[PDB]
């Protein structure tokens, strides 16, 4: 694989720890540095993230093993205390998706670069997964970026604008009620109805 | 020397440039591009064939991005006429632009509204009874009929 | 010698100049630009492809800056027709940006007004009861309709 040659070159700058096995698809690096490695390697290395750190049930066994490995990898992220990844296969074309359950630190929060990194990690770690199919999810809030469809884009714009108004009002209510009863003792959900019909009027 | 010969060379130059622009993306080995512009009033069309890296499959948004590249590279070419095809299947459907794909788009939009309302209900009602102790399914009926109205 | 050949060279010169203009920015590795101008009335279009530095992702204001560069570099090219795409996905929601511009503009303007009023209230009430002993949230309704009137 030619991409491996583009991956070993990045590492030789950082610290030069590696063990290149006979196979061209496998690379061995001490896990203590793999924790931080597989974040930059995600931004660089596409195929499967083959960085190993140190019949139906057959594929499920690795499937659970792969899910646990990705859960451990995402668990080591800074603003993440624990994480778990669920992988879905096409039962019977069917697009394969995946769900990533993550527990964050109370004080920290995820950023857009981190969202891109984690979604690309999950998509790359399993073959045949478009990154659009991967869905992040947390305990209380949901932090994702997927909002698009083949539908008329005007309707997509209307949906996103409605969501924006909803978010602004909910933020205002949360901010005003937060100092009284506490930081995490209130929730609010708002739904709105909007006008999208052209109108005119003339009075004499 | 002839105008036609110069136009032919221009088209080859554009095809090469567009291809070379396309391989710059990550998940693709290579691509080949063909164009068709009516010289003397039909919209121009284009066809793109992509040889794709095996371990990765492309997105819908990436389809939109490539279609936008091809559509904006040519003055008169609308994004509808772009056709992208991969080694296995064609990653675009325009056989009935005003028909079946429109109805499929309606289905996706309805599903989107359903998903948003279901998510709202789940999020609001989860903290009371528990994280995994509630499920919700929603169905909606939508309007797709053009209407006008006037009053005096 | 022919006019058409000279115009072809002109377009390449402009594309290269805009390229080296673009890589002068910090976060960008490289970029290539294609243009389309109708010779004989359709607005010209442009497409920009940018390969980006790995550790950085570019911002919305930077998107607007690049679009303004491309739009103002060409006389007849409106800012809408610019299309920008990155290595992975396209960083421009141009498809129906027309609908979703006025809406976000109204949202941000309303936010500005409410922020100003809240700042005034906080400033006036701060010295009396203490620095951190008061909070205020303000919501306002705005009129965005076009109206005229005549009286005789």
């Amino acid at each position: 694989d030619q991409d491996g040659g583009a991956i070993v070159a990045q590492l030789t700058q950082m610290n030069i720890p590696y063990r290149f096995a006979n196979g061209s698809g496998a690379i061995e690096v001490p896990a203590d540095k793999v924790h931080e490695l597989r974040l930059r390697l995600a931004q660089q290395g596409l195929p499967k993230g083959g960085a190993v750190g140190f019949q139906f049930s057959e594929q499920v066994n690795y499937q659970r093993a792969l899910e646990g490995e990705l859960a451990r990898t995402i668990e080591t992220l800074g603003p993440v205390k624990s994480a778990r990844v669920h992988l879905a296969m096409p039962k019977p074309q069917k697009s394969p998706s995946a769900s990533v359950t993550v527990t964050l630190e109370p004080g920290r929060a995820l950023d857009e670069g981190q969202i891109s990194a984690v979604v690309h990690l999950v998509s790359s770690a399993v073959a045949g997964l478009p990154p659009g199919n991967v869905t992040l999810v947390d305990q209380s809030g949901h932090l994702l970026t997927q909002s698009n469809t083949s539908g008329r884009d005007l309707n997509d714009a209307q949906l996103k604008f409605a969501n924006d108004v909803e978010s602004r009002i909910q933020r205002r209510i949360e901010a005003i009620l937060s100092p009284i009863v506490g930081n995490g003792n209130v929730h609010a959900q708002v739904t709105a109805q909007l006008d999208f019909a052209n109108k005119e009027q003339t009075e004499e | 020397i002839s105008q036609f010969s110069e136009q032919v060379n221009y088209q080859r130059a554009l095809e090469g440039e567009l291809a070379r622009t396309i391989e710059t993306l990550g998940p693709v080995k290579s691509a080949r591009v063909h164009l068709a512009m009516p010289k003397p009033q039909k919209s121009p069309s284009a066809s793109v064939t992509v040889t794709l890296e095996p371990g990765r499959a492309l997105d819908e948004g990436q389809i939109s991005a490539v279609v936008h590249l091809v559509s904006s590279a040519v003055a008169g070419l609308p994004p509808g006429n772009v056709t992208l095809v991969d080694q296995s299947g064609h990653l675009l459907t325009q056989s009935n632009t005003s028909g079946r794909d429109l109805n499929d788009a309606q289905l996706k939009f309805a599903n989107d509204v359903e998903s948003r309302i279901q998510r709202r209900i789940e999020a609001i009602l989860s903290p009371i009874v528990g994280n995994g102790n509630v499920h919700a399914q929603v169905t909606a009926q939508l309007d797709f009929a053009n209407k006008e109205q006037t009053e005096e």
